[PDB]
RNA sequence: GUGGGAGAGGGUGGUGGAAUUCCCGGAGUAGCGGUGAAAUGCGCAGAUACCGGGAGGAACGCCGAUGGCGAAGGCAGCCACCUGGUCCACCCGUGACGCUGAGGCGCGAAAGCGUGGGGAGCAAACCGGAUUAGAUACCCGGGUAGUCCACGCCCUAAACGAUGCGCGCUAGGUCUCUGGGUCUCCUGGGGGCCGAAGCUAACGCGUUAAGCGCGCCGCCUGGGGAGUACGGCCGCAAGGC
């Protein structure tokens, strides 16, 4: 087990139903692979600095979850494999070093 | 026969020849010129005084298609770019905005033994 | 990698008396450990060499205790050897 | 001419989501800025350019951007 | 041992954006390109310049440093896993377990070889255009091996600090990376620059010795002939020792 940061953009032309689908396939993913979550943020729509597959917003998730590190990859891939899954980035959690005190 | 009021205009500038293309706001272009669309052969044609030529030119040329306001975009560092710009300020279209475009890679072609 | 726990509980295992962190057995079941896990690492990853020349140094550290226990008092030789399963 | 960190309060150089922050230490271009401009140690704008080039994956910072004025 | 740290150290899998090339579509004419000047070349089967979409390969701009890591060769987008080395603090454990190292084994830039992939840009050979007395070159337009991946060979170099490894000992100053500290500054570990004593033919070196010493390895003994010949060993070959 180690503590991760799990970042997802979707698409923003998303509606309720389906959004909430595409949310359900994250959450058993999640669990599927181990992952233990933590917390939550979900920020939603944001204007990206550069277009995404021709879309100049996302629909961001923010997750912080416990797993199984040999499933790390995989569980990536598993969230990438949805056609409207955007982007995904896996983060090892840190602690937060400050600056300008 | 167009009227297509207001646009833009590209000035693509190399060490050899400068080139103005003005289109529509969508980006397709309306007409172009160039230092050898005008009387400019060899050399003469990268010439900062060809580049006056071409910009006045083009920008007639897009008169002609009733144009008012321009966006400038610049790309290359080249003789007379500047001179483009210049030209294309008092060529009698008002000029909305400049810009530069010019590409640059984030490292990936090598290229020829004259640029290393 | 190889953890905390993992660590102690072959510490604890190999101590001469509770609380002997540094004997002669400890650290050569220590180094056995790592080397385990490095040729473990180097069965898949057969192109990793800097890794590999690490191996080679641990085994030498190894070696050379062992070569000093032998030398010293050659039964706490033989006990460490069949129960770690070298040589 | 101030240098970036000289304005702002206390606030982590590992966090790749903030972007009101992250902004700041950017060029008119999205190049990251030198450390004279930018104020920061060594160590500090080590952390920071991870920090940056994870948040334009992530969408939410330029890698590029047109020079205006010229 | 415990507890902290910095890092392009290595290996695997992913993935991101810029650019080049090509293809598709739109709009749009008469040139583009290129040079000292040109020409070849490309363009009316519509090029260049511009917008949109796609395919593909290679390399990672800013950060970037006079910086960091590695035994060396060498290593820089980002993410995860796998993994090496190393530094500091505490002063806890073993109790000389140490140093060096002929041979052996392993690693070893680029080019090169084999089998199979891949092939955008570059590009030996080559094919053309110029220049020139000639031009077998420099400049220009193309372009194959190669450059890239896998597996296996090759073992070289200005493989350079032209400085073998380890330990002790001999003023300082100044800059820097990275730990700890009662965080002005002190105290470790690296990277630089000036310099004490001393050394050096001189240049220069000077706590990162080329100083003072000890240990062990490699190596040298005028130039050319010649890294040649012969022999042996290695290599598919080129070739190497
Ligand atoms: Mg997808
Ligand atoms: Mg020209
Ligand atoms: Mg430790
Ligand atoms: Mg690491
Ligand atoms: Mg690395
Ligand atoms: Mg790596
Ligand atoms: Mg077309
Ligand atoms: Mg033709
Ligand atoms: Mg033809
Ligand atoms: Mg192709
Ligand atoms: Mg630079
Ligand atoms: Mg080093
Ligand atoms: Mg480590
Ligand atoms: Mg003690
Ligand atoms: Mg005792
Ligand atoms: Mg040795
Ligand atoms: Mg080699
Ligand atoms: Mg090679
Ligand atoms: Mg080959
Ligand atoms: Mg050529
Ligand atoms: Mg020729
Ligand atoms: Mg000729
Ligand atoms: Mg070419
Ligand atoms: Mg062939
Ligand atoms: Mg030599
Ligand atoms: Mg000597
Ligand atoms: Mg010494
Ligand atoms: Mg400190
Ligand atoms: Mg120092
Ligand atoms: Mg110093
Ligand atoms: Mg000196
Ligand atoms: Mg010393
Ligand atoms: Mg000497
Ligand atoms: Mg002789
Ligand atoms: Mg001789
Ligand atoms: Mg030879
Ligand atoms: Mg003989
Ligand atoms: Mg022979
Ligand atoms: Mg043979
Ligand atoms: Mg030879």
């Amino acid at each position: 087990m180690r503590r991760y940061e799990v970042n997802i953009v979707l698409n923003p032309n998303l509606d309720q139903s389906q959004l909430a689908l595409e949310k359900e396939i994250i959450q058993r993913a999640l669990e599927n692979y181990g992952a233990r979550v933590e917390k939550v943020e979900e920020l939603g729509l944001r204007r990206l600095a550069y277009p995404i597959a021709k879309d100049p917003q996302g629909y961001f998730l923010w997750y912080q979850v416990e797993m199984p590190e040999d499933r790390v990859n995989d569980l990536a891939r598993e969230l990438r494999i949805r056609d409207n899954v955007r982007r995904v980035m896996v983060v090892k959690s840190q602690e937060p070093f400050l600056a300008n005190a | 026969k167009r009227q297509v009021a207001s646009g833009r205009a590209y000035i693509h500038a190399s060490y050899n020849n400068t080139i103005v293309t003005i289109t529509d706001p969508d980006g397709n272009p309306i007409t172009w010129s160039s230092g050898g669309v005008i009387g400019y052969k060899g050399s003469r044609k990268g010439t900062p005084y060809a580049a006056q030529l071409a910009a006045l030119d083009a920008a007639k040329k897009a008169m002609a298609y009733g144009m008012q306001s321009v966006d400038v975009i610049v790309r290359g560092t080249g003789a007379g770019r500047e001179q483009a710009i210049r030209a294309l300020q008092a060529s009698g279209l008002q000029v909305k905005s400049i810009v530069d475009d010019t590409p640059v890679p984030h490292n990936g072609c090598r290229p020829k033994k004259k640029f290393r | 990698p190889i953890t905390k726990e993992e660590k102690q509980k072959v510490i604890q295992e190999f101590a001469r008396f509770p609380g002997d962190t540094g004997s002669t057995e400890v650290q050569v079941a220590l180094l056995t450990l790592r080397i385990n896990r490095l040729s473990e690492h180097l069965k898949v990853h057969k192109k990793d060499h800097h890794s590999h020349r690490g191996l080679l140094m641990m085994v030498g550290q190894r070696r050379r205790l062992l070569r000093y226990l032998q030398r010293e008092d050659p039964e706490r030789y033989r006990a460490l050897i069949e129960k770690l399963g070298i040589r | 001419k101030a240098k970036v960190k000289a304005t702002l309060g206390e606030f982590d150089l590992r966090d790749y989501r903030n972007v009101e922050v992250l902004k700041r230490f950017l060029s008119e271009t999205g190049k990251i800025l030198p450390r004279r401009r930018t104020g920061l140690s060594a160590k500090e704008q080590r952390i920071l350019a991870k920090t940056i080039k994870r948040a334009r994956i992530l969408g939410l910072l330029p890698f590029t951007e047109k020079l205006v004025r010229k």
